DNA sequence: TATATACTAAGAACTTCTGACTGTTC
DNA sequence: GTTCTTAGTATATA
């Protein structure tokens, strides 16, 4: 969808005395259940999508505000972007005394119409002005027939509601918990995109992530020529970043203010102030020192015109797995430069799939930089778990090394070892199996930093210390591989460390 | 400070601050004067503050610093 | 280490003539000269130069004499390589019109060699001679020539105009006896320090390659809690930047100390400067507002790590990681370390299993503290000399990314008709740069691209010669050869023309 | 491989 | 002589007046 | 034109 459109997801819960204080059992509350979600989703939000936006509004409520002065509706925080001004607004509900605060502030929960519910919810999506690319809205409630007494008002809220299905707004409930009462055919099944008395649904919306995504984006569009002729247009994406923490912005110690750094350089024989054109690059060879132009120092770079040279193909065994250089980045064409080169760029791809070949380029990003030497090692598609994408097909860009990158190994002599010692090492290495997935692990750095973000942003009593799989769980390898390191040990180790 | 953070645990980690109980300002305010402060007003502090202890340049510790009272 | 250089060129009479096909060994050996210099010049390698240009037409050596150690003018001694001494070597060299030994001139560098590669600490010495073998030579010293290189530890090379794969008996006899010094040196593999000219222009015309030492990391390689192995990590490959880089210096001074960068920190309400290393405390940005961390929180605060840290998690599958995934900035090899060699034996037991079972290790990764640390593939080679375990960065999850990327097979609108398909078959067939070759399916890689230069580092050094080398003049265009070097081998173009024209009109290519 | 002269 | 952080430096994906509409009027 | 996103260019520690 438009990259500058952005999610929206607005928050609404059930205020009435229905769940503020169902508390059945003394475990868990529903309402202490909806704002502990809330909460839980809108701080990962925080560091996820920044970008986005989020609004939380209740309905029911016997104190009232809304853009149009309506009844029983309390619209908390506005649509805007997430800042921790509103993680504390909702942190003050969080508890028994912080529900004592919300009922005696907004009210114990009077009468209500969902019908005028999703009415303001649409004001609220119509307001902001910043285009979005998806809106959401979630619902908090458990009275799973929201008014079994008027059918009027429930004749309109299904108008209402599919309006919203039409106006280009989705709507989402997860059915909290009830005595009974926990089923979503009555009234609903019309409304939202069998049952049971909690929603799993609502379950991973504590999953608590601090991840980060930017969508659907180009690195850079350049023109693969197969000659100098034949030209198609390709967009090199990037599937791999390694991403940094944010990086941080200088404070005045003490306003907090920006301090809008003014770097500058300038004389030292006379007070002057040296400009761009002023000064002169320079080295030192041969005890005799050098002289360019700024503007030299990147014309020395000048090698060929942005874009890909596709020169032969290559059999996908000499393409090595031993010299890997720089991450690796994809190829897609994009079908609005060349019309109709996405035609040749398929070809290409299934052929090559087919011949189990590569092919060989070379790869100039932009403007002044030395061309290097890449591979379109062809990439196909597989869906086979859930009929989603999981490797997309295309080309890879497997960067091939450069002559001067090799970093001669200080060469050692070889011992082969005894077919005892492998054999036994066969099992070792069996029982120390485990299946590795993608996005099995975490930075501990990164999440670490995250974690103290919101530590220092929430003024808590002491931060989250999240422990990451990064760690090994060192009880498990002595333990399920039992004691064959002393087995190891009599076979090949000498009394020495 | 009226009540701890870990940036109160940091700025008591970092001693070069020294870190004030919020109702002995109130006292001072309430003194329309500035109260000179007696560790019973604080809760954390750099030694210069402590070899203070006599009033004056004198110890380190406490189960001493009183005035007579209840 | 450290190396001894001293160049011996002649400036005889015979050089001055040759075939007019054929540029004359005078100034082609003089090329070679020239862009040898060149060569230890850029790099910074610590070799010191020496020149003797002998054949002269008068005699300036330390060790003139009548007839003993005669016309020779030895051009500067064993220092180091710079450029005015180029340009020299590029003007003042002349023709000449006598006839002089080599014998001669190889001693006297000997001489100098004993003179001063001890008044300075050296390593180990290179003569070179270049000659066209048109001398009246004895061959009385050549056994103590031989065993004064032996004990001096000086490696002889000679570099002759002719091929050995049309010259004078004076030269067939020459080259008769070089084969036997040589060989007197060495042994039969003397062969090869026999070289021609014209291939001295082919090995010599690169740039000198950057040269890269790595650093002896020994680490605990840890399996388990009570499986500790030394392991010593080395490195297969890093993206090389330029180790002398810009200075910026002032115009019409050209002195460095002349500008200071300084930076100031100011405040947006009217301009009020800020004191510039202490009122400024680092903020985050967590949605709308700006936390105000700093540093000292930081590092209280900040993730810490035993240390080294290099632990296997487990081990998996090689399909359960594949290719495209693999996050390093740089590739570690990961090899024992030296004199234990029961830990050797048991690294090898390791990569042999893991091998044979396909099975590759994830392992984290720590260069050391205060660093980030690490987690990705431990994967095993195997070459005839050594084993080979080699380590590289893999994603956290924070760092995948995901995309939809509407797929292709559902090509109603592009449609691969089969004149396009079989035309394309033509293509990656006719196109293969690599095709196979010796029946060993070593196949047709005259691009390897493993063993071919850097252009940018080619072209830097160039810039640097070119602006050295003159005056200011403009910038010269890129170096046929480095473009030759670039582009692929001209057999896999001429193939190319039928079947990129067979492509050109089977589809639509608009603007 | 090529040493000395060569590299 | 490493790697880590900062920086700054640049490139790209995000605006650019004109047309049409509805009233309002007669 | 604005903002962004890289990179990469720099510096500093044992």
């Amino acid at each position: 969808y438009k990259y500058s459109g952005r999610d929206s997801l607005i928050f609404l819960v059930d205020a009435s005395k229905a769940m503020f204080e169902s508390q059945s059992e003394d475990e868990l509350t529903p309402f202490d259940m909806s704002i502990q979600c809330i909460q839980s989703v809108y701080i990962s939000k925080i560091i996820s999508s920044d970008r986005d936006l989020l609004a939380v509004v209740f309905y029911g409520t016997e104190k009232d505000k809304n853009s149009v002065n309506f009844k029983n509706i309390y619209v908390l925080q506005e649509l805007d972007n997430p800042g921790a001004k509103r993680i504390l607004e909702l942190d003050q509900f969080k508890g028994q005394q912080g529900q004592k605060r919300f009922q005696d502030m907004m009210g114990h929960g009077s009468d209500y119409s969902l019908s005028e519910v999703l009415w303001v919810c649409a004001n609220l999506f119509s307001d902001v002005q910043f285009k979005m690319s998806h809106k959401r809205i979630m619902l908090f409630t458990n009275e799973d027939n929201p008014h079994g007494n008027d059918s009027a008002k429930a004749s309109r809220a299904r108008t209402k509601a599919g309006d919203l299905r039409d106006t280009g707004i989705f709507l989402d409930l997860m059915h909290l918990k009830k005595p009974g009462g926990f089923d979503i055919s009555l009234f609903y099944r019309d409304i939202i995109s069998v049952h049971f008395e909690e929603s799993s649904k609502l379950e991973d919306l504590l999953r608590k992530v601090r991840a980060k995504e930017t969508r659907k984006r180009a690195l850079s569009r350049l023109k693969l020529k197969l000659n100098k002729d034949i030209v198609i247009s390709v967009g090199i994406y990037n599937l791999v970043q390694k991403a940094l923490k944010p990086p941080p912005i200088k404070l005045y110690r003490e306003t907090n203010e920006p301090v809008k750094t003014k770097t500058r350089t300038f004389n030292t024989s006379t007070g002057g102030l040296l400009l761009p054109s002023d000064t002169k690059r320079s080295q030192i060879y041969g005890s005799r020192q050098i002289i360019l132009e700024k503007e030299e120092t990147e014309e020395l770079k000048r090698f060929d015109d942005p874009g890909l040279m596709l020169m032969g193909f290559k059999p996908l065994v000499l393409l090595k797995k031993h010299h890997y250089l720089r991450p690796s980045l994809f190829v897609y064409p994009e079908e609005s430069l060349v019309i109709g080169s996405s035609t040749l760029f398929s070809a290409l791809l299934i052929k090559c799939l087919e011949k189990e070949v590569a092919a060989l380029c070379r790869y100039t990003p932009r403007r002044n930089i030395p061309p290097y030497f890449v591979a379109l090692v062809p990439q196909e598609e597989e869906l086979d778990d859930q009929k989603i994408q999981v490797t997309p097909p295309g080309f890879q860009l497997v960067f091939l090394p450069f002559a001067d990158d090799k970093r001669k190994m200080p060469f050692t002599e070889k011992i082969m070892a005894t077919p005892e010692q492998v054999g036994k090492m066969k099992a070792i290495v069996e029982k120390l199996r485990f299946t590795y997935r993608s996005d099995s692990f975490e930075n501990p750095v990164l999440q670490q930093h995250f974690r103290n973000l919101e530590a220092l942003a929430l003024d808590l009593m002491e931060p989250e210390q999240a422990v990451d799989l990064t760690l090994p769980k060192v009880e498990a390898m002595n333990k399920r591989l039992g004691s064959l390191v002393d087995e190891f040990k009599e076979l090949v180790y000498p009394p020495d460390y | 400070a009226g009540s701890e953070n870990i940036r109160v645990k940091n700025i008591i980690l970092s001693n070069k601050h020294d870190v004030v109980k919020p109702a002995w300002l109130l006292e001072c305010f309430k003194t329309k004067s500035f109260v000179p402060w007696q560790p019973r007003f604080m809760i954390h502090m750099c030694p210069s503050t402590k070899e203070h202890f006599a009033r004056e340049y004198d110890c380190y510790g406490d189960s001493y610093f009183i005035d007579t009272d209840l | 280490n450290k190396a001894a250089v001293v160049l011996c060129m002649d400036v005889g009479f015979t050089m001055s003539n040759s075939i007019p096909g054929i540029e004359s060994p005078f100034e082609q050996a003089k090329k070679v000269i020239t862009m040898f210099v060149q060569r230890q010049v850029f790099a910074e390698n610590k070799d010191e130069i020496a020149l003797v240009l002998f054949g002269t037409d008068g005699t300036d050596n330390p060790l003139s004499g009548g007839d003993q150690y005669q016309n020779i003018t030895v051009h500067r001694h064993l220092m180091l390589p710079d450029f005015d001494l180029l340009e020299d070597i590029e003007s003042k060299i002349q023709p000449g019109s006598q006839q002089a030994d080599f014998l001669d001139a190889l001693i006297v560098s000997m001489d100098v060699i004993q003179h001063e590669t001890i008044g300075k600490k050296f390593e180990k010495r290179h003569i070179e001679i270049f000659t066209d073998l048109s001398s009246r030579f004895s061959k009385s010293q050549l056994d103590i020539i031989i065993h004064s290189l032996k004990k001096c530890d000086i490696s002889l090379q000679f570099f002759l105009p002719f091929s050995l794969g049309g010259i004078t008996e004076q030269q067939k006899e020459g080259l008769e006896i070089v084969k036997m010094v040589m060989i007197s040196l060495e042994g039969e593999d003397g062969l090869d320090e026999i070289y021609s000219f014209s291939e001295s222009l082919r090995k010599l015309c690169v740039f000198k390659k950057i040269e890269r030492h790595s650093i002896h990391w020994p680490c605990r390689l840890t399996i388990g809690s009570n499986l500790s192995i030394r392991i010593a990590a080395y490195k297969s490959i890093l993206q090389e930047r330029v180790k002398k880089t810009w200075t910026v210096v002032d115009a019409k001074t050209l002195k460095k100390e002349d500008i200071q960068k300084e930076t100031v920190y100011c405040l947006n309400d009217d301009d009020e400067t800020e004191v510039l290393k202490e009122d400024i405390i680092q903020g985050f940005r967590y949605g709308s507002d700006i936390v105000p961390f700093s540093k000292v929180d930081e590092e209280q605060m900040k993730y810490k790590s035993e240390g080294k840290c290099f632990s296997v998690l487990g081990f998996c599958k090689s399909s359960q990681v594949q290719r495209r995934f693999f996050m390093g900035n740089q590739v570690l090899k990961v090899f024992a370390a030296r004199d234990d060699e029961a830990a050797a034996v048991a690294l090898s037991s390791l990569i042999h299993a893991l091998d044979d079972l396909d099975m590759v290790a994830i392992v984290r990764y720590a260069y050391d503290k205060r660093a980030n640390p690490q987690v990705g593939v431990a994967f095993p080679h195997i070459k005839h000399n050594y084993e080979c375990l080699v380590y590289v960065q893999l994603p956290f999850m924070e760092d995948l990314r995901q995309y939809m990327f509407s797929s292709l097979k559902n090509s109603k609108k592009y449609a691969p008709t089969e004149a396009q398909l079989n035309a394309v078959d033509a293509l990656i067939d006719s196109m293969s740069l690599a095709k196979k070759d010796e029946k060993t399916d070593t196949l047709e890689d005259l691009f390897p691209t493993t063993k071919i230069p850097n252009p940018r580092f080619q072209r830097l050094f160039q810039c640097l010669l070119h602006r050295a080398l003159h005056p200011r003049e403009p910038l010269p265009p890129i170096q046929q050869h480095i473009w030759n070097m670039l582009n692929p081998p001209a057999e896999v173009t001429t193939k190319s023309q039928i079947p990129l024209s067979k492509i050109k009109t089977l589809f639509p290519l608009i603007e | 491989k090529p040493r000395g002269l060569f590299s």
